Parts: structure tokens; C-alpha cells; sequence
RNA sequence: CGACUCUUAGCGGUGGAUCACUCGGCUCGUGCGUCGAUGAAGAACGCAGCUAGCUGCGAGAAUUAAUGUGAAUUGCAGGUUGAUCAUCGACACUUCGAACGCACUUGCGGCCCCGGGUUCCUCCCGGGGCUACGCCUGUCUGAGCGUCGCU
RNA sequence: GCCCGGGUGGAGCCGCCGCAGGUGCAGAUCUUGGUGGUAGUAGCAAAUAUUCAAACGAGAACUUUGAAGGCCGAAGUGGAGAAGGGUUCCAUGUGAACAGCAGUUGAACAUGGGUCAGUCGGUCCUGAGAGAUGGGCGAGCGCCGUUCCGAAGGGACGGG
RNA sequence: CCAUCUAAGGCUAAAUACCGGCACGAGACCGAUAGUCAACAAGUACCGUAAGGGAAAGUUGAAAAGAACUUUGAAGAGAG
RNA sequence: CGCGACCUCAGAUCAGACGUGGCGACCCGCUGAAUUUAAGCAUAUUAGUCAGCGGAGGAAAAGAAACUAACCAGGAUUCCCUCAGUAACGGCGAGUGAACAGGGAAGAGCCCAGCGCCGAAUCCCCGCCCCGCGGCGGGGCGCGGGAAAUGUGGCGUACGG
């Protein structure tokens, strides 16, 4: 149970927060697990969305065991779009279909420098929390 | 003394309101001097006044004002209290002696009127319901 | 392609009004463009150039005013411009030096008598 | 309007008596179980644990 | 007379815009503002009327200096200083 | 108009009563902080005394309760004197005085 | 009136301005409540006070 | 039989009730408690590739610099040595407005210093800096058959 | 008042023991919103008047052109301004809404354009008047007063 | 006779007040004719010469996937 | 007549500063009604309230007795409980209406003028040198200027000195 005074639960308020949150906290609420694999090997549970990693969909109507690239993230409609996930409308072409970050699990990331220096970080709290609590 | 300013009589109302012609302002011509001269010179800080003369249709005051950002006052220690923005227009606020004096503050049994702060204060405090939490 | 701000700190005046120039003449020049037809890419490129204008004027300004200001630091009397510029109430109260100062008799009593440190038993 | 009476004072000797009562009430399996809990199998209601 | 037909003489106008309020309330032939009395130089804000008084009152605008200060006063007035630079 | 008995009633509500009211919303709110303060001021003066200077022994002024003793202002100047504290330094080492009281007795 | 001030036809400047309606790729943005433009003025109907 | 009228039901209109939702209110409490001639509050006019309103901003005009963050903004186009957001300490901040050269038409000036005409010899054009009231301390220039002192 | 069945609907709801209330409508010429009969009714009647042919067009009593017959009759139903209006002006396009019938038309709607001054006015002068300073009054924002209880000229030929 | 102060000069924090402002937390409150007038381009549109007066207006759908194409009509508007 | 002091009073785009206006929930100083109640109404009441004017701060105001009491005496101001709907006022009608003591929250005391003594022992400003200077200060040097004896500073204020 939250104790903190200084942190609200009231119901409008996060809903508020939440709908009008700028970019840079949208990234932040934009994140999805990685795989087991990852998970093993990088020692971290989640991460943000970058714009060309790949994804297994979970959930959903386009839930199975295709790979897919990430096209670009929309940000303002709290979605990202798959380079497979799509349907072709009245006249023929084709569009992307949205799909929320937290039914997504990344495949293998995008290395980049910052990138890396956020897993080291997200690995190197989770094992000093680890640590303290033995 | 103070003539109500009413059109010819027509202060309409009740009778007892009807006064014009013999009525006193609530403040003695020393402060309305003081506070004169406080007006005219906005730069300054009345101090006190002292009575200089008299005749039949006027009153002479002199009026000490001090130059709050001067540095031969700023620089001294007992007398910079006057530079505080806290004592701006004390004779438009009543707190010189003569201004003082009008307000009615004493202690004792003849200046019940102003337990407090004031008569305002006073008043506040008797007419007001202590409305507490549980009754 | 691209006009950064970072390396435009140590360039000295004269070529800063020079570059200005250009960019203001590519300015007009892409105006003129836009009300005789032009492509989107000539269209996109105002909002860039319009930029850089107000980069260039930036460093321009700060490096004038760095200058000044420390030119007049050795000086008792400063323009209006480099003078302190908090709230109007918060620039005419007692300085420092003049807030703490304290007569001598005050002086001479709390040397006489200061406060003490002590507790008593229960 | 704001100034209704929300509180409400009781006894002292009052408070104390309900506390005494509730206290003497939860000691009875028939009141516990009709309260709902599920104490079939507990070894004794007044249940007491070490300081451990 | 008195009425749709006297409605046609009205012509030549009593008031303009004021230089200060920007309301159509400033009276040519008296020269004077009447809703912020405009040579006086004190605005006209009577609190008989709490609506008068809140429809043109400090919120109201682009308060582009009060803004400011109001997240200046959050670092104590902080002057004359930089973040360290990379 | 009065029902067939009762009390004669002198209701002070004739004036506008119900813009001056002092609800007691604050109250609990009001005892935590004088609280926190006091530890505050008990944590800033590390060994004094958390209440503050003694103070004397005095006789309520009434034949009401002229029996009963109370805690005075402060110690008056005689009393200090005659037991060798001087006024000056009695303020400083914790003593609280004042120059006002007498000593009839 | 062909006698008038240079405040007096800003003004009129301005208003003539804003009487434009909405640009057709308004209504088909994502986070968009507006049909039309509601603050459409006619001469004919009101006389922009003055 | 047919038309018309009435009643009940099905369906379809008309209308927008009810229900369920709620980035809004109301009330109570907490900490702080800060505007302005270094030009406030307020008003006006402008600023977007496509922009009317709302919002943001001020000729550097839906924003510059700096710091944090780290790959977007998005309705369509266009183009990691750091996109976008946030913070905000540097810089900038049009006209009125206590509003300040005089007046309020944006009309008419004065003084000083620069650049064009000149090649200062004066006009003319452009640019920049001053030119409000009251009041304090000091400076300078004064006035008085005011009180005097030497000639 | 309630419980079931059937239909529609798409995300929350109720029983019992207590607690609390902004807790039950037929009316108040009640408030807001909606809808009837009246009723396809009253009415679309002030200032003499229209007709023929063609074109365009899905569509013509009303548009355009040509012809005829009329009216305004120079104190006009003509040609220009002031005040006021503020884009209504011009060209092209449309016929959803408006122009109380209709429209191929419009002062409607939608795209674009359009106002060029030493000499035409403002700008200057003063009129009836308005209004600062000095002064006076005023608790006070301020008010009176316009030469009146003012050291009210910052100019100049010339000479040094 | 007693009692008690020393006027006509000055400074001074804390306990106290707070329907404006900044930033927060909560509720046996209201739930779009309610709750602020204002959940929405609201002190907005609009009215009055002016002082001033002052609204109406929330909900497709999980996702626009917002109905390609054929056909009648000038089109609105229909059938597939 | 002239020259020179002092006094009083002017002029400045003289050097350097300061005020204006806004918000106004809370605060201080003025001015200040009538609805209403009295089953009428004029004194009263509404009410020192609304409206009007002025002036601030983060709080304001008040404040260290020309006090309360009459006791075996208390001891600045402010705030809460109680005193108390009481003493009292009132066409003694309607109505209005405190204070002391007592318990608490908090708690902090001080400074001039005068009387006198110290060679004015005092203060402001301009120039140069040294320190840091984004709350313009400290030290030294100036046969630098001014204020001030029509009184600046130190001691000192009713608790005595
Ligand atoms: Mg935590
Ligand atoms: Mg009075
Ligand atoms: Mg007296
Ligand atoms: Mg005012
Ligand atoms: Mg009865
Ligand atoms: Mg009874
Ligand atoms: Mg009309
Ligand atoms: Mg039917
Ligand atoms: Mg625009
Ligand atoms: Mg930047
Ligand atoms: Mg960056
Ligand atoms: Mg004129
Ligand atoms: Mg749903
Ligand atoms: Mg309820
Ligand atoms: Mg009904
Ligand atoms: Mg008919
Ligand atoms: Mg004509
Ligand atoms: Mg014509
Ligand atoms: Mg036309
Ligand atoms: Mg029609
Ligand atoms: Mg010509
Ligand atoms: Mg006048
Ligand atoms: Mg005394
Ligand atoms: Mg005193
Ligand atoms: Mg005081
Ligand atoms: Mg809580
Ligand atoms: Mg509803
Ligand atoms: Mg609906
Ligand atoms: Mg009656
Ligand atoms: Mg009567
Ligand atoms: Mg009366
Ligand atoms: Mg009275
Ligand atoms: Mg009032
Ligand atoms: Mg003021
Ligand atoms: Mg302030
Ligand atoms: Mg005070
Ligand atoms: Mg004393
Ligand atoms: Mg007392
Ligand atoms: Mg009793
Ligand atoms: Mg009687
Ligand atoms: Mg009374
Ligand atoms: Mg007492
Ligand atoms: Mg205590
Ligand atoms: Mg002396
Ligand atoms: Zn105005």
C-alpha cells in the first residue's frame, strides 16, 4: 500500500498525468519486456521502445511466432507499428495496425551506445538491490 | 470641525442622521497635517510633528520626515528600523504618536474598546461563532 | 548544412556580421521563392534559415554583453542593464554589511553576557 | 453549509464498555463463526502465539 | 415618433476605443473612460460588482512577466550563474 | 410568538452572524505543527530545559483562590539580589526575572 | 466612412483577417473537436460593434 | 366491404429521457507566501510550408542559447559531433499602458554623437543616445532697502 | 411495489444487519427541453405592365440577348458625396443552406484580386468650450480655478 | 488618610488571521437541466451607446478498419 | 558704491538615489447607510455592517503599565477555554452586552531626548593604492570637499544612574 503523502492515487489525476504526460515520459511508459534470453542474459526485466527493434506479438488478434521489425513508434496515440502487423483497407492498401508496448516482447535490441549504458545501469541497481536484500 | 458633505441638506435617512453643521472628524488636525505632508513627500517617513501656532482659521505644524535610503541613516544601527518596508506611510496607517493617539489603544479598564489589536480586531473577536468541531 | 551554436563562440565579430548577412539574403531570396512557387524543400528550409538567423544573433549578443559586463565588474557604477535584477522589493533592502552591523552597546552587552549552554538534573 | 455537525463526542466509560464488550464477544465461537470467519479449525479462539 | 422612426437619426457615435482598457467605452465629448476611467491614473474598480471585477483581473491575461518570476522564485531568484557544461 | 410554556429566549443572531464563522476543521492539523515545533525548539537547544526558565512561586490575587500558589512571571529583583544572582546573568544561566514584582512579605 | 484613422482600419484589418474558415486538414487530425469555424461574422448580421 | 375515426400490438420515424462512463467542479487540509520606472497588471497588433479558433511566443516572434534526457514530431509534405521533450541560471523581449519630449492625429519638436549629400559648409536622408512630475543629499549659478564686517 | 419469461443492450450490480441524506410530484399563469390540434388554414393584395423569339441548361413566368409595349419624367426609380457600414467593390466557380415561389441568378457560399497624391483632405489656427502648473480647498481618490495670493523670458541685432 | 503606576518620545520575534497567488494531498460531496456561469475554440458567441448582461454545447468503434467497386439519377439521395 | 561672510529663497537634461501603478483572501486608518426587527413608528435595532477613500506585509496590528486589584496580592502583547448571555445599557420595550481573576498556546526584552563628562572624540561624499566584489564592503594614503556647536559620537533611562 502506498505511504508516500506526496504521491497521489487519486483515479483523475493519474488518468490526467497520464493522457497529457510529455514525450520523454511517454518513452518511459512506452516500455515492453524482453525475452527470456535477454532477460538471462543482460539481467533486466524491461526496457523502452527504440524504433527498429523486433517483436514477438503476444496478445491480440496478430498473436504468434513472427518476428517482426518495428516501422516507427507513435508516441501521441501510445503505439508502435510492426512491419508485419497490417490489413488493407476498402480501396486496397495497405496500413498498419496499432499495438500497445506492454503486449510486445522484444527479440534482440538495438546495441547502441546509450542503449547499453542504460542496461548496465538497470543491471547494476537490480544486483546492489539484490545484494542488499541478502 | 467637519461639515457632512451632503448635497444641500438631503442627508436622507432617519432623523437621527440628519446632522451636518455639527459634527467632528475622528482624527485630530495634527494627524491630518502629518499625513499631508506624508502624501506630498512619497519618498520620505514621517517621524513626528509638534505644534509651531495658531490663529483663528489655521494650525501650523512642523513635521519630521526622514530619507529612509539615505546612508547616514542606513549605515546606523538604532535608527535603520524606519528603512524597513514595514513602515511605509505610518501616518497613513495611524502609527505616528499623534495618529496613535485617535485609535483609542490604552491598557486598562478605560480602553476595553480595543483588546487586540483594535477596535476592528475587538469587534472581530466578539462577533464571531466559535463553531467548534464537536459542540 | 547544419548552423551550431558551438562553434560559432570563438569567431570574432566582423565574419559573424558577415555570415548574418548571407543568412539574411538567403532569408529574402527564399521569400521570394515561396511567392513565386517553389519546391517543399525550398518552402522547409525558412524555418531552418530563420534559426540560424536567430543563433547567429544569440552568440552575437551574449559575447557583446559577456564583454561588457566584464569590463564594468572593476567599476562602482554599472548600467541598468548589468546590474543585479531580482524582484523590485528584494533590490532596496539592507545589504548584508549593513544588516548585520550592530551599535556598541550592543556590542559591549552580549560580550558581557552571552548566552550560556547548561541543563539541570532531574 | 460547512458548519454541520459533523463530530460527534461519546463517554469515556462508554468507549470503554464497547471495547470490554467486543473483547468478551470475541472470545465465543458461536458469535466468531456467525460473524463469518472461518475458524473451524482453529485449536482455540482465544489464540495465543509466543513473542517469538 | 418616438420610437422606430426617431431610431433612424442616430448617426454620430458617443464613444470610442479606449487607448489603455482597448474597450468601446471611452466618451469623446468628455474625454474620460467609462469602464476604466482612463485620465485618472488609477484604474476604476468598484467591488460592488465581484463579475466587473474578475473579468479583467490579474489571471486574465498574458501575465508575461508574473509567470516568470513565478517559477523564478523557485531557485531562490538565482542570478549571474550556469549549469556546469559538458 | 410564544407557545402556551416555556423560557423567554435572547437568540444574538440579528446580525449577519453567518459570514463570521469560525469552524474548527484546523484543529488537529494545528495540534501537530505547535508539536512539531516544540520538538523542533527541544532539539535546538540541546541540554536546556525543554519548557524553559523556572520561575517563582506566587499567591493568586483573590480571595477566590488567594490559598492556591501558581508559577509567576518571573523573579523580581530582591529576591534575586538577596540570594546573589545578579539580573544580567540570571537571564543568560536560565533564570527568568522581572523587574515589576514587589515584595510586600 | 472613406475618411478613417489608421487605428480604425488596423482594426478593420485584423477582423477582415480572421474571418477565413478552417483549413480543410484541421478536422482529420487525432486529438480534433472541431467541425467548423464558429466565429464566422457576417456584415449584414452583426456590425462589429464600434 | 371502401374511406374516416378509436383502441391494442409489431415495425419504422420524431425526440433525446434513463443507465453506464468523467483529463470537470465543490469542500476541507498542508507547505510556501514572490509584482512594478532595470518599466508591473491590463490592452493592441503581429509571428507557423500548408493556420481560422484555442494555446505559445515578440521582428531572434508555435521560439535562441545552456543543462538533463536520449531517437523522434506527425494531419500532409521537406530534411548520436545529439531528433524530440523537460528543466530553465545566458540572451532577447513590437505599440499603448503608473507611461516619461509635447499631444493622442501617430501629428510636431529640441539637444548631442555617427553613416549617406557634403568631402563640415551649411541644408536634406538614415541610425543611435537623451529631453515627465515630485522629492532627498551634495555641486554650480544666482536673488534680497534680510542681518552684518572692511572701504 | 415486486418476482420470473421473451426481446434489445454491452459492463457493471444486488440481497440481509446497521449508518447518512440534496430521498418519492399532477398541479405552483412552476423552470428547462421536446411535441401536438389549430392547419396544408390565416396569409405570400400600398406605389398602372407586361409580351414574343432564341441561347445556355437535367431543369426557365423570374437568367442573358434581340424585338415590342410601359413607368420614373431633371424637387427622378438619373449622376456624385458627408455620417454610418467595412470588403458589401471586381473576376471566376457552385447551386447544400439563405434571398418567406423559383432561379442557370445574388449584397448568399467558395477561390482569388483591388484603394498609388508637394498641389484632394487630415496634419496648422482659433471659436463656443475643454484642461495642467502656481495658488486654494479637501479625511481622501481628488476637486475649484485659467490669470486669478506666481522669481512665469532659456530668446536676440549688436559689442567685448 | 491609604494603594498602585510615572502620561504627553521610539523599537521588538512566537503563539494568531488568510474565499487572492504558487505547488500539493484528500473526500460517507455532484455526476452534463447536477457540480463553478464555464468538463467542450467560456467570461467565448451574442445584446446594449455605455455602466453592464451572458449562454447552448461531453460519449462511433478495441482498432478508421470511416463503406473500394457496379448500377439509376443533374444532384441530394438509393439498390447491390 | 564696491568687496566678503551668514540667513532666507530660487534655477537647472547638474552627480547619485527614492515615490507613483497593480493584486487585494487575511491586516491598519477614515467615512459610513437603508432594507429589516420593534407585529405601526421617530429613540433604539440592522450597525460602526454594506457600499465609498486611503496604506502595507508575509503576516499585519498590539506590546514591555500614567495596568489589574484591595488579596497572605498579581505583573508586556497576542490567541483558546471559562468568567457569561453575567455586571451593565435599553420608548428599561424590542433588543444589546463587556471586563478582572482562573487554566492553557507562546514567551524576550529593550532604546532615546533630558540631566552631565569626554580637545566633535561623530557622519556623508570625491581622488589614488591593495582584497574579493551577481545583496558595492574592508584597510591605507590625500594642507580633498561638506555636514555638524541652532549639538554628532561614547557612558547613560526610572529595574535607578
Ligand atoms: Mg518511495
Ligand atoms: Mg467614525
Ligand atoms: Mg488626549
Ligand atoms: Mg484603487
Ligand atoms: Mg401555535
Ligand atoms: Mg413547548
Ligand atoms: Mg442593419
Ligand atoms: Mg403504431
Ligand atoms: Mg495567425
Ligand atoms: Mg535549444
Ligand atoms: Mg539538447
Ligand atoms: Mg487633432
Ligand atoms: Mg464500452
Ligand atoms: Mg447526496
Ligand atoms: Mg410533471
Ligand atoms: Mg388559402
Ligand atoms: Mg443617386
Ligand atoms: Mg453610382
Ligand atoms: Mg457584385
Ligand atoms: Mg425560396
Ligand atoms: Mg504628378
Ligand atoms: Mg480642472
Ligand atoms: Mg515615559
Ligand atoms: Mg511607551
Ligand atoms: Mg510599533
Ligand atoms: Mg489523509
Ligand atoms: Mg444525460
Ligand atoms: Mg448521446
Ligand atoms: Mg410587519
Ligand atoms: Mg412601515
Ligand atoms: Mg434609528
Ligand atoms: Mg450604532
Ligand atoms: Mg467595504
Ligand atoms: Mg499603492
Ligand atoms: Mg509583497
Ligand atoms: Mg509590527
Ligand atoms: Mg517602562
Ligand atoms: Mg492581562
Ligand atoms: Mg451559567
Ligand atoms: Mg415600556
Ligand atoms: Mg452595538
Ligand atoms: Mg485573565
Ligand atoms: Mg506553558
Ligand atoms: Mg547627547
Ligand atoms: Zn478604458
Amino acid at each position: 500500500m502506498k505511504f508516500n503523502p506526496f504521491v497521489t492515487s487519486d483515479r483523475s489525476k493519474n488518468r490526467k498525468r497520464h493522457f497529457n504526460a510529455p514525450s520523454h515520459i511517454r518513452r518511459k511508459i512506452m516500455s515492453s519486456p524482453l525475452s527470456k534470453e535477454l532477460r538471462q542474459k543482460y539481467n533486466v526485466r524491461s526496457m523502452p521502445i527504440r524504433k527498429d527493434d523486433e517483436v514477438q506479438v503476444v496478445r491480440g488478434h496478430y498473436k504468434g511466432q513472427q518476428i517482426g521489425k518495428v516501422v516507427q513508434v507513435y508516441r501521441k496515440k501510445y503505439v508502435i507499428y510492426i512491419e508485419r502487423v497490417q490489413r488493407e483497407k476498402a480501396n486496397g492498401t495497405t496500413v498498419h495496425v496499432g499495438i500497445h508496448p506492454s503486449k510486445v516482447v522484444i527479440t534482440r535490441l538495438k546495441l547502441d551506445k546509450d542503449r547499453k549504458k542504460i542496461l548496465e545501469r538497470k543491471a547494476k541497481s537490480r544486483q546492489v538491490g539484490k545484494e542488499k536484500g541478502k | 470641525g467637519r461639515k457632512r458633505p451632503v448635497p444641500k441638506g438631503a442627508t436622507y435617512g432617519k432623523p437621527v442622521h440628519h446632522g451636518v453643521n455639527q459634527l467632528k472628524f475622528a482624527r485630530s488636525l495634527q494627524s491630518v497635517a502629518e499625513e499631508r505632508a506624508g502624501r506630498h513627500c512619497g519618498a520620505l517617513r514621517v517621524l513626528n510633528s509638534y505644534w509651531v501656532g495658531e490663529d483663528s482659521t489655521y494650525k501650523f505644524f512642523e513635521v519630521i520626515l526622514i530619507d529612509p535610503f539615505h546612508k547616514a541613516i542606513r549605515r546606523n544601527p538604532d535608527t535603520q528600523w524606519i528603512t524597513k518596508p514595514v513602515h511605509k506611510h505610518r501616518e497613513m496607517r495611524g502609527l505616528t504618536s499623534a495618529g496613535r493617539k485617535s485609535r483609542g489603544l490604552g491598557k486598562g479598564h478605560k480602553f476595553h474598546h480595543t483588546i487586540g489589536g483594535s477596535r476592528r480586531a475587538a469587534w472581530r473577536r466578539r462577533n464571531t461563532l466559535q463553531l467548534h468541531r464537536y459542540r | 548544412a547544419k548552423i551550431k551554436a558551438r562553434d560559432l563562440r570563438g569567431k570574432k565579430k566582423e565574419e559573424l556580421l558577415k555570415q548574418l548577412d548571407d543568412l539574411k539574403v538567403e532569408l529574402s531570396q527564399l521569400r521570394v521563392a515561396k511567392v513565386t512557387g517553389g519546391a517543399a524543400s525550398k518552402l522547409s528550409k525558412i524555418r531552418v534559415v530563420r534559426k540560424s538567423i536567430a543563433r547567429v544573433l544569440t552568440v552575437i549578443n551574449q559575447t557583446q554583453k559577456e564583454n561588457l559586463r566584464k569590463f564594468y565588474k572593476g567599476k562602482k557604477y554599472k548600467p541598468l542593464d548589468l546590474r543585479p535584477k531580482k524582484t523590485r522589493a528584494m533590490r532596496r533592502r539592507l545589504n548584508k554589511h549593513e544588516e548585520s552591523l550592530k551599535t556598541k552597546k550592543q556590542q559591549r552587552k552580549e560580550r558581557l553576557y552571552p548566552l550560556r549552554k547548561y541543563a539541570v538534573k532531574a | 453549509k460547512t458548519w454541520r455537525r459533523w463530530h460527534r463526542r461519546v463517554n469515556t466509560t462508554q468507549k470503554r464498555y464497547a471495547i470490554c464488550s467486543a473483547l468478551a464477544a470475541s472470545a465465543l465461537p458461536a458469535l466468531v463463526m456467525s460473524k463469518g470467519h472461518r475458524i473451524e479449525e482453529v485449536p482455540e479462539l482465544p489464540l495465543v502465539v509466543e513473542d517469538k | 415618433t418616438k420610437g422606430t422612426s426617431s431610431f433612424g437619426k442616430r448617426r454620430n457615435k458617443t464613444h470610442t476605443l479606449c487607448r489603455r482598457c482597448g474597450s468601446k467605452a471611452y466618451h469623446l465629448q468628455k474625454s474620460t473612460c467609462g469602464k476604466c476611467g482612463y485620465p485618472a491614473k488609477r484604474k476604476r474598480k468598484y467591488n460592488w460588482s465581484a463579475k466587473a471585477k474578475r473579468r479583467n483581473t490579474t489571471g486574465t491575461g498574458r501575465m508575461r512577466h508574473l509567470k516568470i518570476v513565478y517559477r523564478r522564485f523557485r531557485h531562490g531568484f538565482r542570478e549571474g550563474t550556469t549549469p556546469k557544461p559538458k | 410568538a410564544p407557545s402556551r410554556n416555556g423560557m423567554i429566549l435572547k437568540p444574538h443572531f440579528h446580525k449577519d452572524w453567518q459570514r463570521r464563522v469560525a469552524t474548527w476543521f484546523n484543529q488537529p492539523a494545528r495540534k501537530i505543527r505547535r508539536r512539531k515545533a516544540r520538538q523542533a525548539r527541544a532539539r535546538r537547544i540541546a541540554p536546556r530545559p525543554a519548557a524553559g526558565p523556572i520561575r517563582p512561586i506566587v499567591r493568586c490575587p483573590t480571595v477566590r483562590y488567594h490559598t492556591k500558589v501558581r508559577a509567576g512571571r518571573g523573579f523580581s529583583l530582591e529576591e534575586l539580589r538577596v540570594a546573589g544572582i545578579h539580573k544580567k546573568v540570571a537571564r543568560t544561566i536560565g533564570i527568568s526575572v522581572d523587574p515589576r514584582r514587589r515584595n510586600k512579605s | 466612412s472613406s475618411h478613417k484613422t489608421f487605428r480604425i482600419k488596423r482594426f478593420l484589418a485584423k477582423k477582415q483577417k480572421q474571418n477565413r474558415p478552417i483549413p480543410q486538414w484541421i478536422w482529420m487530425k487525432t486529438g480534433n473537436k472541431i467541425r467548423y469555424n464558429s466565429k464566422r461574422r457576417h456584415w449584414r448580421r452583426t456590425k462589429l460593434g464600434l
